[PDB]
Order: C-alpha cells, then structure tokens, then sequence
DNA sequence: TGGAGACTAGGGAGTAATCCCCTTGGCGGTTAAAACGCGGGGGACAGCGCGTACGTGCGTTTAAGCGGTGCTAGAGCTGTCTACGACCAATTGAGCGG
DNA sequence: CCGCTCAATTGGTCGTAGACAGCTCTAGCACCGCTTAAACGCACGTACGCGCTGTCCCCCGCGTTTTAACCGCCAAGGGGATTACTCCCTAGTCTCCAG
C-alpha cells in the first residue's frame, strides 16, 4: 500500500 | 374483470392448441397466467411509451415489449 | 490516513459494483450497503466489517446502491431495470419498486428533501419519480448514448457516454470534453458540492470543476495521468472531496489545488465507485477485483 | 372434438372476445396508473400476442400431458410447462 | 431521386450489420431497386388490409399482417 | 480493424441504419405513386422501416454466404441476383 | 412424367413410416403425390444449386454449393 | 433403406434438373436432405391424419402438408 | 470443482473444430470456461428432466424426457 | 464423443438431484451435448471470423452464452 | 518417468417401470335464454400528427490515393461419365384371404 | 391396398478403366473500394398554429354466444403382479495427472 498523509506537485492543477 | 376471458374462450383457444379434453379448474387457473403475461407485456409497453415521451401506447411499443420477452408475433 | 486491505470476499468473489453509506446515522458505528454481481444486496456494519442483512430481491446484478438523506429509504438499482425502495442480523423490507427504466440502471441519485428520486440507466434516458406517489413524474431522454451519471442539486445534472454533459432545470438548460467508450469502468457518477455551488465531472485525463455561475467552461481541471477518474465523492468554509481513478484514489480540498492525499497500487482491477460516510471517518476503498480494503483517517476538520 | 380442432386450426380469427379482452387490458392499465389512451391497434396486438402465448403454452402442456399418458390436461402440467420454459 | 435518399453510407452500414467486409461501388443502385421492390410488395398488402377494414389511414398493426402474408412476421 | 470495430459496435446494437424521414419520404412517394390521398401513421412508418431493416440485413447475410462460397470477400450484384433467385423472390 | 423409380420410393416411405410408427397405411395415390412433390422440390434444389455453381466459375456441383443453397433457403 | 434412391436415379434427376456435371458426395447428401424433407412432411401428414382420425393418408393431406411447406 | 475430466473435453473440441476448419488452437482459460458453461447447461437440463420425470410419477429418467425438455425449451 | 464417460454423466445427474437413472439417457445426452457444442462453436467461429484470428477466447464463449442465454 | 483414482466387465437383486381392473368422479354435449357482445350514430372537448421556421452539427459528399482484392492465364492432380459385363431387384401375370 | 408368394425377362443398377474437363492452387496485374479534408446540407430537434383523425358512450337492435343444470360415460387413478435394469463390490486396466 502507498499512502500520503494530509499535507503531489506532479499531480498539480493546470488552469 | 379478469372474468372477461370466458370459459368457452379458453375452451376454443386450447382446442386450437390441440387438446382433446380440458380439466375443470384449468379455466380458473389459466386466467392467472393470462394475468401474469399481461402484467409483464403491458407493463414494459407503457414504459416504452413513456420513454418515447408520448401518452398514447402504440402497437410498435407493444411488439418491442414482445421482442424483449422474445415472443414476437 | 491508514489503509487496511480486507482479505475476505464480500459476495463470494463477485465483482464490486456499488457502495452506499448510511447518511442518517449520526454516530461512530457506520452501516454499509453492498450490492454487486451476486444478485443480492448485503448490509454490513463497519466500525472491522460485520455482515448484518442480506436481501436477494434483485433478480439480476445490482449496479447502483444508494440511500435517502434521512437514511431510512434505500434505493437499489439492478440489471432488472427496477429500483427497489428498502425500508426498516437485520431485517430489510422493500417498500416500493421505482420502475420506469428500459435498460439496466447505472447511476442513482436522491433528493435532499427525500420526496424525489433521480435515476440513470443504460436506456439513454433520465427517470425522475416522486417518492410520495412512487411513480415517474419527469423524463429527460436527451442522451444519445448510455447514461452513466446523474445528480440532483434548482437544476439536475446528467452525464452520458456520448461525451456530453447535460444540465436540466427541475427541460435541458445547458450542454457542455470527454472520451469514448474505451473506459473499462461502468460508473461515471458526477458529484455536486454539498452546498451545490460547484459540480465535479470525471472522465474528461482530467477532472473538470464548474461553478454555479457558469457551468459551460470549467475554470480548473484536475489531471489524472495514466488511469482515468471514474467516481467522485465529497465528504458530508472548506470542504473535502475524493475522486477515484481506475486504480488510484485521491482526496482533494476546497483550498488546495493539488491533491491533499494520494492512494494507489492497492487493488489489481479497475475501481468501481467512491463514497464517504455521514461522519466522514470511515471510507473503505476497493476496486472490481472481488475484494475490499479500508482507508481510515482522523483529524476530522470539524 | 377433432372436427372442432380442425375448424379452428384451419382458421386464424380471434378466439378471445373483443370487448372483454379490451376491458381487461383497460383495467390492467388502470391499476398501474390512470389516464392512458389505448389505440385499438395496440389492443389488437395485445390480443394477437396473448392468444399466441396461450396456444403455444397449451401445445407445450399438451406435450406434457401426453407424456404422462393422460389425454386430459391439468393445472400441474400448466405450472410445470410455465417453469420449464423458464417463466417461473 | 428521393429513392437515392437512402445514402451510400446508410446502405454500407446496413450491409455491414449483416456481416460484410467489402462492398462493390456499383451495388448501390441495385440495392436501392430491390428495396423499392420489397417496399412496394409489402405496402400493397398493407393497403389492402387497410381498405378491407374500411380504414382511411394505415397503422403499425397493418404492416405486421402484411409481413405475415409475406412470411417475415416481426 | 475498422470493420471489426464497427461489427462489434453494431451486431450487439439494434438502432436504425437508414435515417427516419428519408425513409418516411420514400414511403410518401410510393404511397402517392400507387394511389394518392393516403396517410401514414409515424408508428406504422417506424414499423415498416424496422421490417425493411431486417429484410435487408437478412438478404445481405445471405449474399455474404454466397460470396464466401464463391471465394471472394468483396460482394457483387451477381451475388444479389443469386440470393434473390435462390430465395425465390426474383 | 416421373423420374424417380416407383417401388424404391414406395419402400422408402413405408420404411420411414415404420421407423415412425408400425403398421402404417399408404395408398398408391398418396405415394404418387409424394413422388411428384419430392421430384419438384429436388429438381428445384438442383437447378438452384447449379446456378450457385455457375456463379462460382464452376460447372460441377460439390457439397458446399448444396449446403449454401439450403442455408440460404433457411430450412 | 436410404440407399434405395440409387445413384443413377439421382443422376437422371440431375440431368432433368439441367446441371451438366456432378460430384460424388452429392449422391449421399442428397439422400440425407431428402430424408430430412421427408421426415417433417410425414410427421405433419401423420398429425393431420390423427387429427381427422384417419389411419389411411389421403392425397388431400399431402397437398395440405405441401402448402404448409410452401411447395 | 468440476465433474468432467479434461483432455477428453479438449480432444473432442479439437476434433470438432478440425471438422469445421483446420488449425484453431485454444488456450486453457477458454476451454475451462466453456467446460464450466457446458456442465452448467447439462446439470440444468438434467434437473429439468428430473422434474419432468417426477411429473409422470416415476422417479426414473427416460430419454423421451430429454427431448421433451429440449422442445418445451424450444431448443429444436 | 464417447470420451464423455458414463459416471461423469452419472454424478452430473446426482448433482441434478436424481435417484434412479436409465440407460439410453447416456448417449441421448451425448447427442444433445453434440448439438450444444455445435451451436455454441457455431456462434464462436462466427465471432472468430469477425475477429480475424485463429484462437478462440473467453469473450467468444461469453458471447456464445449471451446469444444462447 | 510412474502409480492411484477411476472406467470398464460382470455377478446380484431389489427396487421400479409397465400393464390390467375396477371405480368413482367429473368433464363433455345440450337445451332455454339472456345478456353481454357486435354494430353504428352522433359532439366536440380534448390529442395526435403535418407542415413550417430555424438551428447546428452530425452526418453525407469528393477526392486523391494506394493497396487488398477479382480475376484472369497457367498448370497439376483428380474423380467422374463415358462402355460394359456382371448382378439384380423386380413388374407384370396370376392368385388365396381380407 | 395390403401381404405374400412363384416365375419371366428385363430394364435398371454396380463396380470397373481411365482421359481429361475441370477443381484447386499460384501469381501478377490493375483497379477500384477504403481514407482524412473539407464543403455542405439536409437530418433532426423544437415549437406551434391548424386541422382531422381515434373517438365516445348511449341506445338500441338484435342476436349469437355464453350460463348452467342434466346426464351418460370416458378416463385418472390407485393397486397389484411381472419383468427388466442399476446398484456394490471385485478386479483389470488405463491413463491422466503428477513429480
């Protein structure tokens, strides 16, 4: 399992 | 009501189906299967009509319901 | 955030099709609704999963399972083109059968007041029925392909496989981007904001966010490189929502543009649905491989 | 009786009477929801398909009866033929 | 030319649903003609059944009996 | 591959292939051609169009059988003539 | 005018009758009726399969042609 | 049995049918197809004969069966 | 578990496929799935014919029951 | 086709719920089995020619079951 | 490369199919009528389709293009319609017996 | 028509020999149906005034078919005797699955 805590830039938002 | 399906109606229908002698309570029983078949074909026909956004059922929706049943005729 | 993989098959290795969390419950103990390919709806208690009730009313496989906001009326959508309204180790009794779909039902939406039901099926039409009368009251058949997503806000949003998004005033109001039927998922359930201001549309790969002012052009789109998003779920100011990809689960926030958390490489098949609980502290996540897993998190931002 | 099977098997006309089958269809639509227009063409189609269903089911239940070394046909054959076809 | 209103890709898709792979470019007029012939052959029976019922319009049921005479009830 | 794709699309599907009002107008032409002042109910037009659809699909499958027996993949109106004659139509 | 010879078909129809039901009755008129019917049907089948063959740039007729003709006839 | 409709009989029937050239496997698939054409027509004829209570099979039954078949 | 042994099933599907066309190999998954479906069809028809036999108030199956079941199902 | 052995059929029947079994049923269901594979494989090869391959798949048998029911 | 579950052959008999014999019910004419079914005439209120204006866009249409294909010429093997001598079932000529 | 013989000869058929007409295979050629690009254009939906085509239920006209009580009689059925056929090992074997 892979889990990232409640802090991804590779999954940024592109407007 | 369902008694509209007359005793001689079942008589002659089964006779065309090819029965030499008919039992006595099969008349009262087959109105049940008539009920079941109606409450399926008409049930799906009215939904087909509503899907067509019309309030008048037509023979085409009916034969489509038969197609879904698989007894097209 | 803790991720626990359940090693037990929920329905004797049947594929995963739908989930529904009891919104009516306001405590820590959560109730799970599980209807899948087993042609039966199994009710389980999650706090650890314990099976509570099993209902085999559906004649065929059930694709969508959902409950009313009050949590007392459960609508189960199956491949028999019938939606059964369920009422109150547990006993479940069907109250109404919300028929009216010509094909298998894919997505089911409820109403906040609970007096209306919104259904989506493969018949390329939208079925709206009144819970009080139990009969269809409005039909939106503008879909030219399979309809796999519908939600209720003033407006009703409908998404189909024809790569077109339809918004209808409770006639169609706006038409809006998507891909073809190459997606291996059977659910494209769009999600509206809890306040209804924003609408989320997956399977666009990117997921677009539209606002109440203008839904024709989305200001921002959250990319989904690799796997495509299938379902969107929002926890029931700032709000936290979740979008499920084919094999990845990401949780986004109202403020942070980037995903708050990312979970992937958990199941070996395509994901089926995304759904949170009433309290938001229980969210079991799985795919269509025939198994289940659980994701738990605290720090509830009350 | 065999003369009578001949006179209807040769024929094609309806066997259920028009008006009470029409009334049965109307009341069946009533209990679903009111305010429905049934174009007489659709009622004719219902009568045709319903008579076809019953003649087919009666042929199959005759097969079942003659299987049981009985010329008469009883309800038992009726439900068994319904089930074997997969209806129930 | 409204008989040619049945478009070339329309005939192509029709034949394909029957399971074809390659279609000759000169078959299109031929299938238009055979379609017109069949349509006449069934509309005639529909018309006679409407007239015998003393009907001034044709409904969906009549063409069903027309096909019943033809031998392709559907 | 395009053919195989659209076969997978279509043989499961059952929607229309000839468009609605082109067929409806063709029905109008033939109706007024043989005897004028007839009214066609749109449900009847849909019915007749479905019958035409099925007849053409069946005939095209039979001429495909003929072509396969003839060892060629492309159809030929000679195949149409053979199918019509073997069926006893014309 | 008949081409299939009489008593072979007489015995053939009698034997299929017996394989169906024993002690069956067949008049001569019925056997000639069956004879003309089967002759017409088989002559038509051969004629049409000959068309099927001559389509295929082929003079002889082999079994693919006959099964094609039957399958097209839909029986 | 089935072999009674012999090779030269089918040969001359084909000659009357107009086909110039003939193969071998035809000589037995024709027997098979003829037995197929025969079993159903005899079946239906027996139905109408029992249906009219006739042990003997009249020619009217034969033409009725042929009309049902379409020949 | 299944109640029909394999390589008779693979050899029979091989031979029939051969009589239709040459060189059509299969992989184990397809033959296993088709064997599963075939066994399901046989067991369903067998239960059906069992019910038909008990209809004639004789517990023993007979082969006329088989084609009766097939023809009521409209198989042939 | 004889490869379908007698007691394989017999415990198929025992699963079917029967008590007393006849003899002719063995080759009777052998024949019906033959017909079942013929039409199933008929549909399978119809989809294989549509697929332009030589090896059948699980999708082919799935479609065979869908078309038979 | 080997041997344990299992298919085949068969004795054993014991249960189950099959056939006949009342036997009692209950289903098929049928008669008198009646009564609900078939027909046929209205009113226009209220429903459906026909036709039209406009959109808009998803479809058709043209084409340039090239490559899968139809076929056409050329063998290579092959089974089959020539002739014939053999069987060989067998139609006609007659019946008894019904 | 059966159903079966008792013969005559008598056309009708069966297997043989094979030459070659033709099925089948190979191959090249040209050619002519598949393919985006772009134009267009008419499907196609949406509304909407206008019209007429299901239609209505009432009566009544009648009248044919349906109800039903009666009655003879045909089979549904329950039982018992009789003959056939899978169980239950016993053993060979075989062979399919395993190491």
């Amino acid at each position: 399992p892979v889990k990232i805590g409640c802090v991804l830039q590779q999954f940024a938002a592109c407007f | 009501n369902i008694q509209g399906i007359t005793k001689p109606a079942i008589r002659r229908l089964a006779r065309r189906g090819g029965v030499k002698r008919i039992s006595g309570l099969i008349y009262e029983e087959t109105r049940g299967v008539l009920k079941v078949f109606l409450e399926n074909v008409i049930r799906d026909a009215v939904t087909y009509t509503e899907h067509a956004k019309r309030k008048t059922v037509t023979a085409m929706d009916v034969v489509y319901a038969l197609k879904r049943q698989g007894r097209t005729l | 955030m803790k991720v626990i993989t359940c090693e037990i098959a929920w329905h004797n290795k049947e594929p995963v099709y739908s989930l529904d969390f009891q919104h009516g419950t306001a405590g820590r103990i959560h109730r799970l609704a599980s209807a899948g390919v087993d042609t039966n709806v199994r009710i389980w208690k999650v706090e650890i999963v314990e099976f509570l009730s099993n209902l085999a009313r559906h004649t065929k496989a059930v694709n969508v399972v959902r409950f009313s906001p009050t949590g007392e009326i459960l609508a189960s959508g199956g491949d028999d083109a019938v939606i059964l309204l369920w009422k109150v180790k547990e006993n479940w009794t069907v109250v109404k059968t919300l028929r009216g779909h010509l094909e298998d039902v894919y997505d089911i939406c409820w109403a906040t007041d609970g007096n209306l039901m919104a259904s989506a099926s493969v018949d390329n039409t939208a079925i709206i029925w009144d819970v009080s009368k139990g009969q269809k009251i409005s039909i939106f058949n503008e879909h030219k392909s399979y309809v796999q997503g519908v939600t209720w806000d003033q407006y009703v949003a409908t998404l189909s496989c024809d790569r077109v998004l339809r918004v209808y005033s409770i006639r169609v109001a706006f038409n809006v981007m998507f891909h073809d039927d190459s997606m291996k998922s059977f659910f494209r359930r769009l999600s509206f904001t809890p306040d209804g201001s924003l609408l989320l549309t997956p399977a666009g790969n990117t997921t677009y966010v539209f606002s109440r002012k203008n839904l024709k052009r989305p200001i921002a789109h959250l990319p989904c490189p690799g796997k495509a998003t299938l379902a969107v779920r929002c926890c029931p100011y700032r709000l936290v929502f979740a979008v499920a990809s084919e094999d990845s689960v990401l949780l986004y926030d109202t403020q942070q543009s980037f995903p708050f958390g990312y979970v992937s490489n958990i199941h070996y098949h395509t994901l089926s649905d995304i759904s949170w609980s009433s309290d938001g502290a229980f969210l079991a996540i799985s795919s269509t491989d025939g198994y289940c897993s659980f994701v738990t998190f605290e720090k509830d931002e009350l | 009786a065999l003369r009578e099977i001949r006179r209807y098997q040769k024929s094609t006309e309806l066997l259920i009477r028009k008006l009470p089958f029409q009334r049965l269809v109307r009341e069946i639509a009533q209990d679903f929801k009111t305010d429905l227009r049934f174009q007489s063409s659709a009622v004719m189609a219902l009568q045709e398909a319903c008579e076809a269903y019953l003649v087919g089911l009666f042929e199959d239940t005759n097969l079942c009866a003659i299987h049981a070394k009985r010329v008469t046909i009883m309800p038992k054959d009726i439900q068994l033929a319904r089930r074997i076809r997969g209806e129930r």
